[PDB]
């Protein structure tokens, strides 16, 4: 007796029995709008979709509430999900951040299979026999697809007879695969190639919206009618609806073990396949190795190298995000975090992996580990709007500047003795960059006279590197073993070069520039965010030539691009912070050790005690 | 004593003449951008432009009375000056390029120079002499010289940058003025001559201004004002320091306003202006467009004239040999205008705000305004009949002629169709027609009727796109319509026979026709021009006007016979009807009615 | 396009013969400078921030030189 499992947008619902007394069962339920659902049978798992919540969720078959969160970020629109009851993965389509992407049944290990040429991926059907999984996307050309489930060899099967191509299944009986279409309303068939594509339902009387099949007998859901039907597998005949008078009935599988064939593993429970992912393949192993988003695969394969190296850090209005470097795939920002209201400035500390960012509405300055708990409080008083901040990795203290007090101050990355550099009545500092080794610190700053000022790492030698033609200064990235130095100006719409002493001027290339203006450099490589902060460009430094590697991401605030780990440059004060037992501030000419407010450097210069 | 007064942006202050005195807020409401600043010091007010508001205002010492003087037909009122003597108000205008001068209060405004005018910026008086002197920044800059009543224009000192702060030493008979382009302050006599340099080494000299043997300036460089020898340069202090846009500076004593006239002695029995003159004592002067009258003191306003109307301003204009500029009517309801037309009878001007969607009224001054008809109701163009004192209007929503009493009340619809469209409409109810054009779907039309909604006939229904303006002339019996997509100018008999071609040539948009003696004027909208063609053809096509933006309609206003009115037998009690009083062929008259009644037994009655 | 006198933001906002040129507070449409007219020559590099009576630049093949103290557009 097949039982049928369905969505149902308030909860996901177990019905046929013998098909007979209407025991339609309320598996789980409380759901808000779900979409997709599948099971892995042999653990007795269930998963769904919910478009509101924008998670895949699971639950255990056995009398119980248990329900565990599965992805429940990066989603928008999951309309497709399959599992692999063999490999042990967890596929789903997403129809508007058009990705396609895996994990494990616990929502680890979360990798992104294909993101490029997809139009609304929805209906998803794996075939973990081979190595083939089959979806369809569909817009302004549909087609369906197949591909092997590691990501290789995307083969476009059918392309023609379809329009918004609905529901996938496949017959591992006879090695076809079936699909629908919720708008020329038949239903065909073919061979698992493109091939022999034959008419099982053709004419216009079928409107799917989820196909499944239990011996000889396809199912399928019209919302419309709100029914269910069924109908020979081979010809359109006995074409008779099941009980079926249901609330909106979405996606449905038939919930029975044998439409899970199981077999061999192509990974035995050794190995566990490589040192992350284990995906099944058609490939002459059989199985293929795997790293998360945004992780590279050392050359011998099956071992994933440790995150990303580097790393392109978001900072939207209310919530932070990371790029990785390391990956084509780029658009998978990431984030995290709590109580972001309104972030301005970042900027990282390769060593102990904390993220620095300001926050100009909490008018205060914390810290995290990435996707870690970091979260720290280290500024929150005397400030007004931290439009820039830089880390110093190397002595191990935090700058950043202030629009609303017109001030650069520096303190320990903990935010501890906090130390004014510089205050000037008329200029506001705005951008800062660091060179701990040469011990310079650059800034823009704006006011009646928009200059971009330099000086030692403690404030002492004023040099005023541009003075003319500059508006609004905005961004500000530094160069190290070239010794240029690139910014912007939002005023004058034009981003500019220039020799490390202000001499090797000139435009680089001329852009609308926002107010608020993320921008920072890293390996060839410059990025900033466009004139509607919704999209992020990166442009070769040498080569001049421009590329977007996201959009549809607004309110992007400030940008850092940066190593993980990686660390470069020193000076003294990394000797034991020069001596000093407060403050310790490189110079060209050589250190010099600083204090607190209130406190008084001792004829040591080297200690501070209060008078 | 003698104390400083100066204009700020947002403020005008005064100081003492002592370095670092005390610096206080002549206490004004709602100034936004002050300029240029003079006084009166008899009276104890203060003079002021606002670049901003276009404006000029007056006030006195306490801030009371805050008054506007001037708010129409400004642009860029940078130069302002007082005489104290005929008490007149002289300014200029860098954006519309005049002089003018009008009673203190403001009345009585008039143009005394128009032509060759290029930025005129900083003015000064010498009522006592007759002569008034001013800077001009064009592509040549110079400072110029004339009679108060804007005869004798000369320059008298040619070489010269932008000057300003431009001020005249009486007692020592001297000009003293600033240049923006070579940082100095000069002086020369009151011939332009003896040419001297005051101070050279000067950042950012502004503002300038004298009392007895001191100069006082501004600089906006150094954010202050200091003062001078004014025949040395040396000798300096500054007065004040740290003041940031310090737009005019002026001295407010007794002593600088002394001197005397005829003007100031019963205003030189001058009716409306006294302006005096350097050789004759004084002239008599009027406002924009009156005739100064055989007894040389009153004045005559113009009587026949041309209306044109923009979207924002309706302005009258003469057709003088002299060229007598155009004057934009102070009309405070103006906002969005549509369509215009005047009553000669009772000399006031009709307009349709295409936004506020009503008909108004008011005469040329501004004053006696009266809305006649409010509301869905969306005028598109009116047609005023003055023997009935009717208004023949056409509604965009409702696609009807309506026709209002003068008043206000209703007598009704005399045209309804399903698929009617009347727009552009002309009543000629001395031979008891009207003529409009009939935009139906695809379909394009002019045609005519009875007053009343009968004997209806398509004039024209070929070599149409846009008929979209009208114009007729009653004495000939011909029609004039435009087309806007068609680009010409097109002509017949009342009749409909004998269409003729006038232009079809250099023309772009074409919206509104009116004829003027024997000419046709015609305004275009995108060419921004008013033109003229003889309709006799023994003239040739001439420019009026250029540069006008957002031309909405013009209107030909000749004076009214009012014995040849009277003729009329609708003159009087409306030819005893109750509504509508239709002409005969025979010059007799019958009764008709609105769609919506019907002729009574009394054949008057409706 | 903006004619003279008329309200800009940017030269592009304005006609053929005419430049986005500073006006007090605001900007507005003026006409480009021709052969024999004033143009201004600024001393102090400040004295441009300040300024709110602005000129166009001279006209095409035009140049701001001094007279042979003022500058008028000469052509090269
Ligand atoms: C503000 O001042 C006006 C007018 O100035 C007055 O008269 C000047 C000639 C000079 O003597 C000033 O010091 C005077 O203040 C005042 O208007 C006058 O008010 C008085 C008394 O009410 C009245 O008799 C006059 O006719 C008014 N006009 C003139 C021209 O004298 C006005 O009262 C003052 N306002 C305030 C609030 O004090
Ligand atoms: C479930 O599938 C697995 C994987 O094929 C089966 O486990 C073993 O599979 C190998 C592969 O051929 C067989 O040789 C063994 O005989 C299988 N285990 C044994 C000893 O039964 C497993 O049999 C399948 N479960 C069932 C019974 O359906
Ligand atoms: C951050 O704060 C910690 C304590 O919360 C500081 O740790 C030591 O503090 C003492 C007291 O001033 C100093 O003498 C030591 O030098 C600090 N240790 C180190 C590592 O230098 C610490 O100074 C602050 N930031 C650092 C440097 O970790
Ligand atoms: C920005 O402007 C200031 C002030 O004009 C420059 O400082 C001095 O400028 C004068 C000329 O105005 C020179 O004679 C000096 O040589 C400048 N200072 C010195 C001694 O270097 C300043 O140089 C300008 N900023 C830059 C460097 O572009
Ligand atoms: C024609 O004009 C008259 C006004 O001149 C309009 O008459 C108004 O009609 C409304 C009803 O729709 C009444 O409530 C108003 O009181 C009337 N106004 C006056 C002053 O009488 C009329 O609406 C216009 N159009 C038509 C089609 O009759
Ligand atoms: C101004 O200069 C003249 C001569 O240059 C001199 O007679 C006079 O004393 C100076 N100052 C004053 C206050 O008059
Ligand atoms: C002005 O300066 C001159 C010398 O430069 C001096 O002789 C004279 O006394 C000063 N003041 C007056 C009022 O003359
Ligand atoms: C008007 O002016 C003329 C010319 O000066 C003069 O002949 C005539 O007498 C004047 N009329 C008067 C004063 O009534």
């Amino acid at each position: 007796a097949p039982l049928l499992l369905y969505a149902n947008r308030r909860d996901l619902r177990l019905v046929d029995a013998t098909n007979g007394k209407e025991n339609a069962t309320i598996v789980v339920g409380g759901l808000e709008d779900a979409a997709a659902v599948d099971f892995v049978f042999s653990h007795g798992l269930i998963y769904w979709s919910d478009v509101s919540e924008e998670a895949i969720k699971r639950t255990e078959f056995n009398k119980t509430e248990s329900v565990q969160n599965v992805v429940v970020s990066g989603l928008l629109s999951p309309d497709g999900l399959a599992c692999d009851w063999l490999g042990e993965k967890l596929y789903w389509t997403d129809s508007e951040t058009n990705r396609i992407e895996v994990s494990n049944l616990d929502g680890s290990l979360r990798k992104v299979l294909f993101w490029q040429e997809l139009d609304q991926p929805r209906a998803i059907a794996l075939d973990p026999s081979s190595g083939f999984m089959y979806w369809t996307d569909w817009g302004e050309v549909p087609k369906i697809e197949r591909a092997g489930m590691d990501g290789s060899s995307r083969f476009i099967i059918i392309n023609s007879e379809i329009y918004w191509p609905n529901g996938l299944t496949l017959d591992y009986e006879e090695q076809k695969l079936y699909w629908a279409d919720a708008k020329l309303n038949f239903i065909h068939k073919s061979n698992l190639d493109g091939t022999n594509r034959q008419a099982v339902v053709k004419g216009s009387l079928p409107h799917p919206f989820a196909l499944t099949l239990f011996e000889d007998i396809l199912y399928w859901t019209d919302w419309s009618t709100h029914s269910i039907l069924a109908c020979n597998k081979y010809t359109g005949e006995g074409l008779r609806e099941i009980h079926s008078d249901i609330f909106s009935p979405m996606d449905i599988h038939a919930f029975s073990q044998q439409r899970q064939p199981n077999a061999t593993n192509p990974c035995g429970i050794d190995n566990g396949g490589c040192s992350h992912l284990c995906l099944m393949s058609p490939v002459k192993p059989f199985y293929q190795c795997a790293c998360p988003t945004g992780v590279k695969l050392l050359e011998n394969g099956k071992t994933c190298k440790d995150g990303a190296t580097e790393l392109l850090l978001l900072a939207r209005r209310t919530d932070l995000r990371r790029i990785s470097l390391d990956t084509p795939d780029f658009t998978d920002i990431v984030l995290q975090l709590e109580d972001i209201r309104h972030a301005i400035a970042i900027d990282y500390d390769p060593v102990e992996g904390y993220i620095y960012w300001t926050d100009d509405e909490v008018r205060a300055i914390r810290r995290s580990f990435i996707d870690g708990s970091g979260s720290q409080f280290v500024v929150t008083a005397q400030i007004a709007h931290p439009d820039g901040i830089a880390v110093d990795w190397v002595a191990r203290n935090l700058y950043w500047t202030d629009t609303g007090t017109d001030r650069i101050e520096v303190t320990r990355l903990n935010g501890t003795m906090r130390k004014i550099l510089i205050s000037e009545d008329l200029e506001e500092p705005r951008a800062i960059v660091l060179d701990p080794m040469v011990g310079y610190m650059y800034w823009t700053d704006w006011g009646e006279i928009p200059k971009i000022e330099r000086a030692a790492l403690d404030g002492s030698d004023r040099v005023v590197l541009v003075n003319t033609s500059l508006g609004w200064p905005n961004g500000l990235a530094l160069d190290y073993d070239e010794g240029k130095i690139y910014w912007g100006d939002a005023k004058t719409d034009k981003i500019e070069v220039m020799n490390t002493d202000g001499t090797g001027r000139r435009v680089l290339v001329e852009d609308k520039i926002p107010h608020i203006f993320g921008f920072t450099l890293l390996g060839d490589y410059v990025y900033w965010t466009d004139w509607q902060r919704r999209s992020i460009e990166r442009v070769h430094k040498r080569s001049a030539e421009r590329e977007v590697i996201i959009d549809q991401l607004p309110d992007l605030m400030g940008l850092k691009a940066t190593n993980v780990h990686r660390v470069i440059g020193s000076n003294p004060c990394a000797e034991e912070n020069g001596g000093c037992s407060h403050l310790c501030l490189y110079r060209p000419q050589g250190l010099r050790c600083a204090c607190p407010i209130g406190f008084e450097l001792i004829s040591d210069m080297k200690t501070c005690i209060v008078p | 004593e003698a104390f400083l007064l100066f204009s700020r942006r947002a403020d005008i202050r005064r100081i003492s003449l002592e370095t670092n005195n005390n610096n206080v807020a002549i206490p004004l409401t709602g100034v936004k951008e002050a300029s240029a600043l003079d006084f009166d010091v008899t009276d104890n007010r203060i003079y002021w432009t606002d670049i901003s508001l276009k404006t000029i205002s007056r006030a006195f010492m306490n801030g009371s009375a805050l008054e506007h003087v001037v708010e129409f037909g400004l642009d860029y009122p940078e130069g302002m000056a007082v005489d104290w003597l005929g008490k007149n108000l002289y300014w200029a205008d860098t954006g519309t390029n005049r002089i003018e001068v009008s009673k203190l209060d403001g009345q009585h405004r008039q143009v005394l120079v128009w032509k060759d005018l290029d930025s005129p910026r900083a003015l000064a008086l010498d009522p006592a002499e007759g002569f008034m002197y001013w800077t001009e920044w064009g592509g040549k800059p110079k400072i110029d010289r004339a009679a108060m009543d804007g005869s004798e224009r000369t320059t008298l000192v040619p070489n010269v940058g932008r000057a300003n702060g431009l001020t005249i030493d009486y007692a020592k008979r001297r000009l003293y003025w600033t240049d923006l382009d070579t940082n100095l302050i000069e002086s020369s006599n009151m011939l332009g001559l003896n040419r001297e340099v005051i101070a050279d080494d000067l950042p950012h000299p502004f503002g300038l201004t004298q009392y007895q043997d001191y100069i006082y300036w501004t600089d906006w460089s150094r954010r202050s004002i200091e003062r001078a020898n004014k025949t040395s340069g040396q000798n300096r202090t500054i007065i004040q320091g740290h003041l940031d846009y310090v737009m005019d500076i002026l001295v407010f004593h007794s002593s600088r306003q002394s001197g005397w006239n005829e003007c100031a002695s019963s205003n030189g029995h001058c009716s409306h202006l006294c302006l005096a003159v350097p050789v004759g004592g004084f002239v008599c002067g009027c406002p924009a467009h009156y005739s100064l009258n055989a007894d040389n003191r009153t004045c005559s306003a113009p009587t026949t004239f041309l209306l044109f109307s923009q979207k924002s301003a309706i302005n009258r204009m003469v057709i003088d040999e002299q060229q007598s500029p155009d004057i934009i009517l102070p009309i405070h309801s103006l906002r969005n205008v549509r369509a215009i037309d005047y009553d000669p009878l009772d000399k006031q001007l009709y307009w349709i705000d295409s936004r506020q969607n009503m008909i108004r009224k008011a005469q040329e001054d501004g004053s006696q305004g009266f809305t006649v008809v409010v509301s869905e109701i969306q005028p598109y163009d009116l047609s005023i009949d003055i023997y009935s004192r009717y208004i023949y209007w056409t509604c965009e929503a409702t696609n009807v002629i309506n026709v209002t009493r003068l008043d206000g009340r209703s007598v009704g619809v005399v045209l309804k169709g399903e698929q009617d469209r009347p727009r552009a409409i002309v009543v000629n109810p001395e031979k008891g027609y009207m003529y409009f054009t009939n935009l139906q779907e695809r379909s394009p039309k002019i045609e005519r009727a009875a007053l009343d909604g009968t004997e209806r006939e398509v004039l024209f229904f070929s070599g149409l796109s846009k008929p979209i303006a009208l114009a007729l002339d009653s004495r000939l019996g011909k029609l004039f319509w435009a087309d806007s997509d068609l680009r010409r100018i097109e002509s017949s008999d009342l009749s409909g026979a004998n269409r003729i071609v006038l232009e079809d040539s250099n023309i772009l948009q074409p919206v509104g026709l009116t004829v003027f003696e024997n000419w046709l004027y015609w305004i275009d909208k995108q060419q921004q021009m008013i033109e003229k063609i003889d309709m006799t053809g023994r003239e040739g096509r001439t420019k009026v006007q250029a540069r006008i933006a957002q031309l909405s309609d013009i209107h030909a206003v000749k004076e009214l016979n009012l014995q040849e009115y009277r003729q009329h037998p609708c003159a009087q009690d409306n030819g005893g009807c109750s509504h509508i009083c239709l002409v005969k062929g025979d010059g007799t008259t019958r009764c008709s009615c609105p769609m919506h009644l019907v002729l009574l037994q009394d054949e008057l009655s409706c | 396009k903006g004619q003279e006198g008329s309200v800009c933001l940017r030269s592009s906002d304005c006609a053929s013969g005419l430049c986005c040129a500073r006006h007090f507070w605001s900007k507005i449409c003026k006409p480009v400078l021709k052969e024999g007219q004033v143009c201004t020559k600024h001393r102090r590099k400040g004295s441009h921030g300040l300024e709110i009576f602005q000129r166009c630049y001279c006209g095409e093949g035009l140049s701001c030189r001094i007279q042979k103290r003022l500058h008028t557009c000469q052509r090269h």
